[PDB]
RNA sequence: UAUUCUGGUGUCCUAGGCGUAGAGGAACCACACCAAUCCAUCCCGAACUUGGUGGUUAAACUCUACUGCGGUGACGAUACUGUAGGGGAGGUCCUGCGGAAAAAUAGCUCGACGCCAGGAU
RNA sequence: UGGCCCUCGAGUGCAAAGGCAGAAGGGAGCUUGACUGCAAGACCCACCCGUCGAGCAGGGACGAAAGUCGGCCUUAGUGA
């Protein structure tokens, strides 16, 4: 009938890209379904909100064959130039 | 089979035909008295 | 007259006519046909005057195909009536044709036959045309 | 109106004021469907005072 | 959907092998039972190997015991203790029990509480 | 007019031996040599009989549930299953989980007497008999015969029974192809067309 | 130390899948058969369970092969576009410098790699 | 009720979207974590609100154990 209702943006997407520094407890992806699935070093929300356990830089993966997987691993700063 | 749920099955049963025939089947009765069956029967 | 028997959503977004239609390209069906040279908005009446012409004036020719169908909707807000309060109501149904897209396809004349008939059915047409032979 | 804010309180818990370190009333609270279940609600829950998992009631 | 029992098995392994996740700390132990065998193996996962595995096809169990035609519990308890002392002689005492697909119960319950006995922790 | 009954009434005979033993004596050798299987496995065995009551109506009065379970029990020595009818269904005033038929599936050595006292016992027993439909088949090789009432069995007592209730019974087989399992049906005694 | 084969067990991946044809029984894996005190079926020793037999590669799995299907997939060119302009009443067209598909065909594909036990050389 | 073929097209209390096949879908057994005390760090952000949470102690549930459990596949169901 009588349209023009709608709702806020809800703020959803990758927060922490492939090949960045994420905190531990740092949000990775805010997601409504799982759109990607927990990997290694990576814990899963009940909203599958997917956060990190570890520092390090974040990997995106195939899961396999289809779907995708993030998961972080620790990388090493020795070179400062 | 499970126990007391069933009915009981008694394995010998002795199939009596009025033709004073024995013969040895299976079903919950021990004898079964038959004037009609597969042998002597109004077909073949 | 064509049109579609059903869709979910009644009023539809006007769209943008960009580029050439690769797929309608060829000539499939018949003989002879009428080509589209001009990116536009075809009503399914106008559809109805051309084969109604090309058919007429054939007449003792056999076949027509008609390769395009108006399935795109479109709305009107009547006369004295202000700006707001919702989208208007669907009138008729277009079909979006853009240049090298086939019309007609037309089989069983000869080719003078052919080129009257298709230039009387291109005169119906809101846009320019082309003559053009199977391969 | 069919559903309806249930209070759960501790049965072993006695509201003269208790002599121990910690002294009060374990109350939760809590919904249930009164047609659904008629049955006076009765959970084990945790109770702060007792320290030990007790069984909590209901209240009129 | 697959009803052959072996491709049921396989399916029931994988399920409990979702959870059970063998570790440095936690190696897995991995029971895989035939008709005429008792195969017991012991994997971290991450480095991806077999630390220590105990069979009915060794000259051990074989000098031992015999058995006509199915392993016996006898036969699970020998290996279970095989599989201790194994571990034991290499420092491994923290583990955690794959049951690989097959019920905890009758020889595989008996293995788990022969490796119990005798000091593994699981 | 061919005969193969003469084969099960020609003997006094013992139940175990008549099934299981005439099909592992008679009944292999002869489907080993007609059919000339290159190995022994392949020949078509029985694998379950299930039989199947069919009575919506009972739903609405378990008595009647109770009654006809206890006959088919007395029947296959089986107390039987109630199944369940899964979705909510109209013209027929069916909701979910409402108690719809009764089920028994027969297995192992129950399989091959009720088979006999099928055969040799009811089926004869039966109205007005021809042959069952050697049509009945499903293509692989299980097979399918109805039974419009129940007063075919000796344990079923018909002055005791209430009313006459249908039963339907399929016999599934390891054969892929209708020829074998017909061969074994009726080289097992079976009275077709 | 090698190599070969069986069974277990994983990781990587282009996701190695179906079909047709062939191979495997000494060992190994499997079914087959038999009996049911641990346990087991809303009914059924079918499954799952304990204890025997000694049959068979039929099914299964396994290993080799093959483009029929399936899966994968370019180079080029075109569509589109970033930026610098130009034409058209407009719908929309065109140029220069830069990026560059999808589809389709040509090809590719009948996985790769590791640990353990057990034989064989 | 039996069986063969297609393999995710059904379902998921209720909209729609995104998820989910040996499952988040269907069933069975035992329950009350629909806990107390908290919390590194994050997301969202005018403010006010809102969301995710590794980890720690207490006292438990299930499980042989590893472990999982601070309501519910997620996003509405609210009021300083
Ligand atoms: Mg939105
Ligand atoms: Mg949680
Ligand atoms: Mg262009
Ligand atoms: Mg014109
Ligand atoms: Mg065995
Ligand atoms: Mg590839
Ligand atoms: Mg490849
Ligand atoms: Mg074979
Ligand atoms: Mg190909
Ligand atoms: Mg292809
Ligand atoms: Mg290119
Ligand atoms: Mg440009
Ligand atoms: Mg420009
Ligand atoms: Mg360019
Ligand atoms: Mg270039
Ligand atoms: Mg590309
Ligand atoms: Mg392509
Ligand atoms: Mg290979
Ligand atoms: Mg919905
Ligand atoms: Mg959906
Ligand atoms: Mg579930
Ligand atoms: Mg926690
Ligand atoms: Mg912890
Ligand atoms: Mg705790
Ligand atoms: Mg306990
Ligand atoms: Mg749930
Ligand atoms: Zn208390």
């Amino acid at each position: 009938t009588k349209n023009g209702r709608d709702s806020k943006g809800q703020r959803l997407g990758v927060k922490i890209y492939g090949d960045q520094v994420a905190k531990p407890g740092a949000i990775i992806i805010r997601q409504r379904g799982t759109k990607f699935h927990p990997g290694k070093n990576v814990g899963i929300g009940k909203d599958h909100t997917i956060f990190a356990l570890i520092d390090g830089l974040v990997k995106f993966e195939k899961y396999g064959p289809d779907k995708k997987k993030v998961s972080v691993y620790p990388r090493e700063i020795q070179p400062e130039n | 089979r499970k126990s007391d749920i069933h009915p009981e099955f008694r394995e010998d049963a002795k199939v009596y035909c009025n033709g004073e025939l024995v013969m040895t089947t299976g079903g919950t009765q021990k004898d079964y008295t038959v004037e009609v069956w597969s042998g002597n029967h109004p077909f073949y | 007259m064509l049109s579609p028997k059903r869709t979910r959503f009644r009023k539809q977004h006007r769209g943008r006519m960009k580029g050439i239609s690769y797929r309608g390209n060829r000539i499939c069906f018949g003989r002879y046909a009428l080509q589209a040279l001009e990116p536009a908005w075809i009503t399914s009446r106008q559809i109805e005057a051309g084969r109604r012409a090309m058919t007429r004036n054939a007449r003792r020719g056999g076949k027509i195909w008609v390769r395009i169908f108006p399935d795109k909707p479109v709305t009107v807000r009547p006369a004295e009536t202000r700006m707001g309060s919702g989208k208007g109501s669907p009138e008729y149904w277009v079909a979006v044709v853009k240049p090298g897209r086939i019309l007609y396809e037309i089989s069983g004349v000869a080719e003078n036959i052919a080129r009257r008939a298709v230039a009387i059915a291109a005169s119906k047409m809101p846009i320019r045309t082309q003559f053009i032979i199977s391969g | 109106d069919v559903r309806v804010k249930v209070i759960l309180e501790c049965t072993g818990c006695v509201r003269k004021s208790v002599n121990k370190g910690s002294r009060g009333v374990s109350r939760y609270i809590t919904q249930k469907n009164r047609h659904n279940t008629p049955s006076r609600l009765e959970l084990r829950k945790f109770c702060p005072y007792c320290y030990k998992h007790t069984i909590h009631g209901e209240i009129k | 959907k697959a009803h052959t029992r072996r491709e049921d098995r396989t399916a029931r392994h994988v399920r409990i092998r979702k959870k059970v996740e063998g570790t440095p700390e936690r190696p897995r132990l991995c029971v895989f039972r035939s008709n005429k065998h008792l195969y017991v193996q012991v994997i971290d996962d991450t480095k991806m190997h077999t630390l220590a595995a105990a069979s009915t096809m060794q000259k051990a169990i074989s000098e031992n015991i015999d058995y006509s035609a199915g392993p016996t519990v006898e036969v699970a308890q020998k290996i279970g203790e095989m599989i201790a002392k194994s571990c034991l002689e290499k420092g491994i005492t923290k583990v955690a029990f794959d049951r690989g697909g097959y019920p905890y119960h009758g020889r595989v319950k008996a293995l788990a509480d022969a490796a119990r006995e005798h000091g593994l922790v699981f | 007019a061919a005969g193969t009954a003469v084969f099960v009434d020609k003997a006094e005979a013992e139940t175990i031996n008549r099934l299981k033993t005439n099909y592992i004596e008679k009944m292999v050798p002869l489907l080993k040599e007609e059919f000339s299987y290159s190995n022994i496995l392949e020949v078509p065995k029985v694998v379950k009989i299930v039989v199947n009551c069919g009575i919506g109506d009972a739903s609405q009065n378990a008595k009647g549930l109770d009654a006809a379970i206890n006959e088919l029990a007395l029947i296959t020595g089986q107390r039987p299953v109630k199944t369940k009818a899964k979705t909510s269904i109209a013209g027929f005033k069916v909701r979910e989980g409402m108690t719809l038929g009764i089920a028994v599936t027969l297995r192992g050595n129950l399989m091959y007497s009720f088979l006999d006292r099928l055969i040799n016992l009811a089926l004869p027993r039966t109205r007005d008999f021809q042959g069952v439909n050697p049509n009945s088949f499903d293509g692989h090789g299980n097979y399918s015969v109805g039974f419009r009432e129940q007063s075919v069995f000796p344990e079923i007592k018909p002055e005791i029974v209430g009313k006459a209730r249908g039963m339907d019974v399929c016999i599934t087989t390891t054969a892929k192809t209708d020829k074998e399992a017909y061969k074994l049906l009726s080289l097992m005694g079976m009275p077709f067309r």
